[PDB]
């Protein structure tokens, strides 16, 4: 924690070089102690101190064979569950193991199945909402991974139901509306038994939460209007008085983090695309807040292209300007810079071709045979001509092929 | 039931305690059937003759002063017990002191009166036949007790589990005589007790004999139990044997029943018998699926007493081990519960648990038709390397066989490219067909999956093969190179089939018309579509309702040839004509998916019962046939060694 | 045609083995029989050695399946711990070979000439970690200090007086010590083993002039 | 714990004979992050005086021992304890495999 505040004081995301050597000393002891005894507590503080101050430890696999080691323990919490995940989550950058995520998924289960059995005789539904609040952490940052049984899970839980009084924060409340609302479009695409209630009460959590109008962070955004999406799509059943407070929730919020990256610029082009058609449903724009996250990625669109030619642009960046070009809803500045973006990612592929072509007879093996190494061939040519063939669409779906030829 | 009767079998025994209470303050609700016996071991050991008997020798000091005087210049005679040895190293291989040799029966025939059996079976060399042994007893006239006897028979049935399947009739042969003449042995006392009729019981079971085993020794005991009240208790050890005879012999109604009797007669039950009834019950299972799969208990009833069974075992306290593991994956896949395997493995390595390579066996096996597992079996077979394990053809055709079932084609790709190419072994044609149908049905194939299975095919003909399943991988390799558009591979392996002499087929024609339909870039025309329609004339093989599809796909790749056109007419009218004669056309049936269970994949391994412990302490008595005067001669020393010695040349 | 794989005379020497013994099973006076079992169980040693160190994948693999865990092991103690058991690979040829960078890394497996590290310090340097699986005991050892340590802190901030007469009787007796000086005999790191002359004539306090591999 | 015994070789000449043997000789190297496993083929270096009869290094780890590790990790001994050894007296150490009652 010490390390992770002087990273954080630090001007820029990580610390001098003088600190090296303190990192090589961390590591060598995260190794001695993983063969070393070691218990619950000490290993969520270790996660804990990595995830506050970005490490990746030498071995890194010590650690998640312990972590399995640890999960299943008797003494686990679903507090603990929720902080190791989060940790590992914020480590692998949503490559979590996956014999870690199940074991996880096995527990909360197991959890939310002695709540159940637990709760309804106790009952006291606020001092059991204490434990109900962890679970539900936990089911959203196992959710935020990416399991794969979320909806499953989510079911299960509301079947418990025992979170209800509104007593949660405002954050848990938008994020079990999101998971209420995947679950049920899961729901009513296999068994659509249950989905009605659960599009209702993520509707009227969602209602819940926009009623205060709040500025909120761009991930509480982003998942508030998606939920908000896939709930009219699965239920299309809307009122003008939630319509007018979405309306003025749209207005009031804004881009509160100007911080960029092409890492997210995909997120942000998912998201202006679901606020744009939202926005057009609803039948009043909110100009100020697209146009901020708009101008928030041009620049990146700016900078990636004109700064750096030669270094190859972002393969997601690529992506991202070829699903923004084809809309039809979005500034002529964003169209320009996609396309700029775009031919430079042209003319990088077809320098790739011919070099390619050029070094080809580096990779020829004799004991292949003449079709073998022909489709070895092809499909090398093959994956930079629908590339290009992709970008060659998406610009025809829109007038700057005159810029492309202009530049 | 097995709970309830579990929690009845408490109450009753809670309620009797409390009577006797009354009549003559918590005690267990079931009643122990090893306490007794490890007591008695504690005050036996504890006893002062024993005590004294195994002590440490006797120091320089105790015995004296320095040395020279007879009697006290040595330690005197130091005794050890070898289950427990207050020493280490028992043995030796000093010169003087060689003790090796006092291990064997003959000198312990002297003291044969005093003999415990079953430490004689364990620790003593050069050992007749148990049928000598009991003939040696009988005519030193020792009063043999039920301990004895018992020792005598299993002695027999680890002789009869030695020997080959081929060759254990003669043993319970041998072990049935034995009996008798335990039986019919009136001087000296010779008692046949309950634990030599689970002993029996065993030997029946290791051979394989139900009808011999269960109907016979198992009522001789049950008879001999109820004629003599108390005298013929039915210990923990008897039913155990009758578990293991059921399991050997496949019967689960007669495990059940015999659990049940165990819980109900208010006696805890032991963790290989929990094991064994939760193996009773994956058999069942195993049934009712095969019955399920052609078209009798409820697969829902039957899931609820696995589920009793597992939670038995920690009801009576009883910790669980790799086997228990191993018994409840088993039962969980036969019974389609892939989450509480999962479960299951993390209870396992939570606490204390060594898996085995059967558990990651089962754990790959249960998630067989479950999407979205792929990283969990990668990193499986990842995390297979820290634990000291390493993974087997087995284990690799579980993979392939999950890679095959969700039609990946991606993650058996991956697999073969970073786990299978450092093992370096021998491929198996069920591994090398399950890897060519999934990179077949998977979605967007590459032509490094070709290349793959061109090496497998290639590695697995130059291995060598007992199995035949050459005209199935060879269809799915001809599958593969249609969805890939390889028609040069596809023909290729023609002669690869005409070699092997397989006969062609319509399927693999169909997928060469395919190739030919979607490789319009590589190479293929009107002329490959004539040479490939020219085969069901000339080799009369039916045509399809496939082949029909995929020759006009051909057509209008590359164009209309008279004789293709032909072709189509007629096969139009062959179609229509088939249609009239049955009701629905006829198509190429896909090549179906194996699903065995694990413990049927035709394992490479037939039995090693070897021991190295009886190898290192040298019993039955091996030979070495050592040098004798070559090494100890060294010359006279009279001068020093110089080259061409003493006197070089002599001229006699 | 393969026939001659170290593989494959591994387990050919293993079924012999078991025939051999299952045959004096049932004629345990069979004196021709008992040395051509030896001969074959040392056969299989050899064999079993040699394919542990050129291919342990398949040596492994064959353990774990035929539960033979113990199958090489060392006879007597006597020779082992005069290393002879080890000994045997490298006059066997078979001393490297493994492959090191497969399954391990090699860079902390070698020491430093130039700086005289350890490979412990080399790894240690790198970040790299070799430690072997501990066992409980093990464990025991390097967890325990912290423990006793605490201990003894909470005693002396929770017990003052017994403590300090603790602590002042220990000073007495180290100061009043016959040997407190430093000189050349209290500098030998082994007393009784250099200046056994002493032993028993004038010093009686070692009963012997040898404790260690010195 | 941290140490490592090691058992090395070295040459004896008799001139008489005019031959040359190997003798054996342990000594009590150390090994700080407990890396050494027994049957590691280990090069050992002179150091200061480390403890009452600890005077040597392991400078470096010429050949693992793969199996012993396998063992560890799969949670067995490295080295299985030999079934020989040292006699406790002259006397021949016989069994005892009597009952309780005898």
């Amino acid at each position: 924690p010490l390390l992770s505040r002087m990273r954080r004081e630090s001007p820029n995301g990580a610390l001098d070089a003088r600190f090296d050597r303190v990192f090589n000393a961390i590591d060598t002891a995260i190794g001695a102690a993983m063969r070393h005894n070691c218990t619950l507590d000490e290993l969520l503080d270790l996660a804990e101190g990595l995830a506050a101050c970005e490490m990746v430890p030498s071995a890194l696999k010590q650690v998640e064979m312990v972590l399995i080691r640890s999960v299943m323990m008797h003494e686990c919490s679903p507090m603990h569950l929720r902080r190791m995940l989060q940790a590992m989550f914020t480590l692998m950058r949503t490559s979590v193991p996956q014999v870690l995520l199940q074991s996880v998924a096995s527990r909360v289960a197991d959890y939310i199945k002695e709540a159940s059995h637990m709760d309804s005789s106790s009952s006291e539904k606020v001092k059991n909402h204490e434990e109900c609040e962890q679970l539900l952490e936990l089911l959203v940052v196992l959710g935020k991974c990416g399991y794969g049984a979320l909806p499953g899970l989510v079911t299960i839980y509301w079947e418990a139901q025992l979170i209800d009084s509104m007593q949660l924060n405002p954050r848990l409340r938008c994020s079990y509306a999101s998971l209420l609302a995947s679950a049920a479009f899961a729901l009513k695409k296999h068994d659509k038994r249950a989905w009605e209630g659960l599009a209702d009460e993520s509707h009227r959590l969602f209602m819940e939460y926009t009623r205060c109008n709040k500025e909120n962070d761009i991930g509480r955004f982003a998942e508030c209007v998606t939920g908000l999406a896939v709930l009219t799509q699965i239920k299309d059943n809307t009122n003008s008085s939630d319509v007018a407070f979405l309306k003025e929730y749209l207005s009031a919020t804004s881009l509160e983090l100007k911080s960029c990256e092409v890492i997210r610029v995909q997120e942000l082009t998912d998201l202006l695309g679901r606020t744009l058609e939202w926005s057009e449903a609803l039948g009043v724009v909110a100009p100020d807040v697209v146009i901020q996250l708009e101008k928030a990625l041009f620049v990146m669109l700016e900078n990636v292209s004109h700064t750096a030619p030669g270094v190859g642009i972002p393969d997601e960046l690529v992506t991202a300007a070829c699903c923004l070009v084809d809309m039809s809803s979005a500034s002529l500045e964003l169209r320009k810079a996609a396309a700029g973006v775009v031919g430079g990612a042209i003319v990088h592929a077809e320098e790739a071709l011919e070099t390619l072509r050029s070094g080809a007879p580096t990779q020829v093996r004799p004991g292949h045979s003449f079709d073998v190494a022909a489709l070895a061939s092809a499909e090398r040519e093959n994956v930079y001509k629908n590339s290009i063939l992709q970008y060659c669409a998406a610009l025809q779906r829109s007038g700057m092929s005159t810029h492309v030829e202009e530049l | 039931r097995l709970a309830a009767a579990a929690v009845k079998a408490a109450e009753w025994y809670a309620a009797e305690n409390r009577r006797k209470q009354k009549g003559g303050c918590t005690a267990p609700l079931w009643f122990d059937d090893t306490e007794q016996n490890l007591l008695a071991r504690e005050q036996h050991v504890r006893s002062p003759a024993y005590r004294e008997l195994h002590r440490p020798a006797l120091t320089n000091a105790a015995m004296g002063l320095y040395g020279g005087e007879p009697g006290f210049e040595k330690a005197h005679r130091v005794w050890v017990d070898p289950d427990r040895p207050h020493i280490k190293h028992i043995y030796n291989q000093t010169a003087l002191a060689r003790n090796l040799r006092y291990a064997r029966y003959g000198y312990f025939k002297r003291d044969m009166h005093l003999l415990d059996v079953d430490k004689l079976v364990r620790h003593a060399r050069l050992l007749p036949t148990p049928g000598r042994l009991l003939t040696d007893f009988l005519y030193q006239r020792v009063p043999l007790p039920d301990k004895s006897c018992a020792a005598l028979i299993r002695y027999q049935r680890q002789q009869i589990e030695m020997l080959e399947v081929w060759g254990r009739h003669a043993s319970f042969q041998c072990a049935v005589e034995m009996f008798e003449r335990m039986i019919v042995t009136n001087i000296p006392p010779v008692e046949v007790g309950v634990e030599t009729h689970g002993e029996m019981v065993l030997c029946a079971a290791a051979c394989g004999k139900w009808e011999e085993g269960w109907n016979v020794y198992a009522n001789r005991a049950r008879e001999l139990e109820k004629e003599s009240p108390e005298s013929f208790i039915l210990n923990t050890f008897f039913f155990d044997a009758l578990l293991t005879l059921c399991v050997a012999a496949g019967r689960v109604s007669e495990g059940i029943d015999t659990l049940e009797e165990v819980i109900k007669r208010n006696l805890r039950p032991r963790g290989t018998m929990l094991n064994k009834a939760m193996i009773l019950y994956s058999i069942l299972g195993e049934q009712m699926s095969k019955h399920e799969a052609s078209r009798l208990c409820e697969p829902e009833e039957v899931e609820k007493m696995g589920l009793e069974v597992w939670s038995l075992f920690d009801f009576y306290q009883l910790p669980r081990t790799t086997a228990s593991i191993e018994a409840y994956m088993r039962m969980c896949c036969a019974f389609n519960k892939p989450t509480l395997v999962l479960k299951a493995q993390g209870f396992a390595d939570a606490s204390d648990i060594r898996l085995s390579i059967e558990c990651f066996h089962w754990l790959v096996y249960a998630i067989r038709g479950v999407a979205g597992f792929g990283d969990y079996v990668m990193d499986v077979l990842s995390q297979l390397r820290p634990r000291g394990l390493t993974p087997d053809f087995v284990l690799f055709t579980l993979s392939f066989m999950y890679c095959a079932l969700q039609r990946d084609g991606e993650l058996a790709l991956a697999i073969f490219d970073q786990h299978f190419v450092h093992q370096n072994m021998n491929p198996t044609p069920e591994m090398v067909l399950l890897f060519i149908q999934a990179c077949s049905n998977c979605e967007e194939p590459t032509a490094v999956m070709l290349e793959r299975s061109e090496t497998l095919i290639k590695r697995l003909e130059a291995v060598g093969s007992s199995v035949d399943l050459i005209s199935p991988i060879y269809d799915q390799f001809l599958e593969l190179c249609a969805h890939l558009g390889a028609v040069a591979s596809g023909f290729s392996a023609l002669k690869r089939i005409v070699g092997f002499g397989k006969p062609l087929t319509t399927r693999m024609i169909n997928s060469l018309l395919l190739a030919n339909s979607n490789a319009i870039s590589s190479n293929g025309s009107l002329s490959m579509t004539e040479e490939l329609v020219g085969f069901f004339t000339l080799l009369k093989i039916r045509p399809n309702a496939d082949t029909e599809i995929c020759v006009n796909l051909c057509r209008d790749a590359f164009g209309e040839s008279p004789v293709v056109n032909d072709f189509i007419k007629v096969i139009g009218e062959s179609l229509q004509g088939d249609s009239e004669k049955g009701e629905a056309p006829q198509y190429d049936e896909d090549i179906p998916v194996i699903q065995v269970p694990p413990h049927e994949l035709r394992q490479l391994r037939t039995e090693w019962k070897l021991s190295p412990r009886d190898i290192v302490l040298r019993r039955f008595g091996q030979h070495t046939k050592p040098p004798g005067k070559a090494a100890l001669d060294v010359g006279s020393m009279r001068g020093s060694v110089i080259p061409f010695g003493r006197s070089p040349g002599e001229q006699l | 045609f393969d026939t001659t794989s170290p593989a494959v005379l591994a387990v050919k020497r293993a079924l012999k083995c078991r025939v051999l013994r299952n045959h004096l099973l049932t004629n345990p006076h069979n004196n021709i029989i008992k040395t051509v079992l030896a001969n074959t169980e040392r056969k299989l040693n050899h064999a079993l050695r040699r394919l542990r160190k050129v291919d342990f994948k398949k040596y492994w693999e064959i353990i774990r399946d035929h539960d033979v865990q113990d199958i090489l092991q060392p006879p007597n103690l006597v020779t082992y711990r005069q290393g002879s058991y080890w000994k045997y690979d490298w006059n066997a040829g078979l001393a490297i070979s493994t492959n090191l960078a497969d399954v391990m890394d090699p860079r902390g497996l070698n020491g430093c000439v130039e700086t005289g590290r350890s490979r412990s310090e080399v790894a240690r340097d790198l970040g790299l970690s070799y430690t072997r699986p501990l066992h409980e005991n093990e464990k025991k050892q390097l967890s325990h200090q912290a423990v006793y340590y605490e201990r003894l802190a909470k005693f002396k901030m929770e017990q003052p007086e017994a403590a300090r007469a603790m602590e002042r009787e220990r000073f007495v007796r180290k100061f009043s010590g016959m040997f407190v000086k430093m000189d050349i005999r209290s500098g030998a790191p082994d007393f009784p083993s250099t200046y056994r002359r002493l032993l028993g004539t004038k010093v009686v306090r070692w009963a012997s002039k040898r404790h260690g591999p010195n | 714990l941290k140490t490592a015994v090691v058992a090395t070789n070295h040459m004896v000449y008799y001139p008489k004979f005019n031959q040359r043997v190997s003798r054996t000789k342990r000594f009590f190297a150390h090994d700080e992050d407990l890396a050494c496993v027994e049957g590691d083929l280990v090069h050992i270096k002179q150091c200061r005086k480390i403890s009452k009869y600890k005077h040597y290094y392991v400078f470096s780890i010429l050949e693992p021992n793969v199996e012993g590790r396998e063992r560890l990790k799969l949670g067995l001994k490295a080295v299985p304890p030999p079934l020989f050894g040292y006699p406790v007296s002259r006397r021949i150490v016989k069994l005892n495999l009597t009952s309780t009652e005898g």
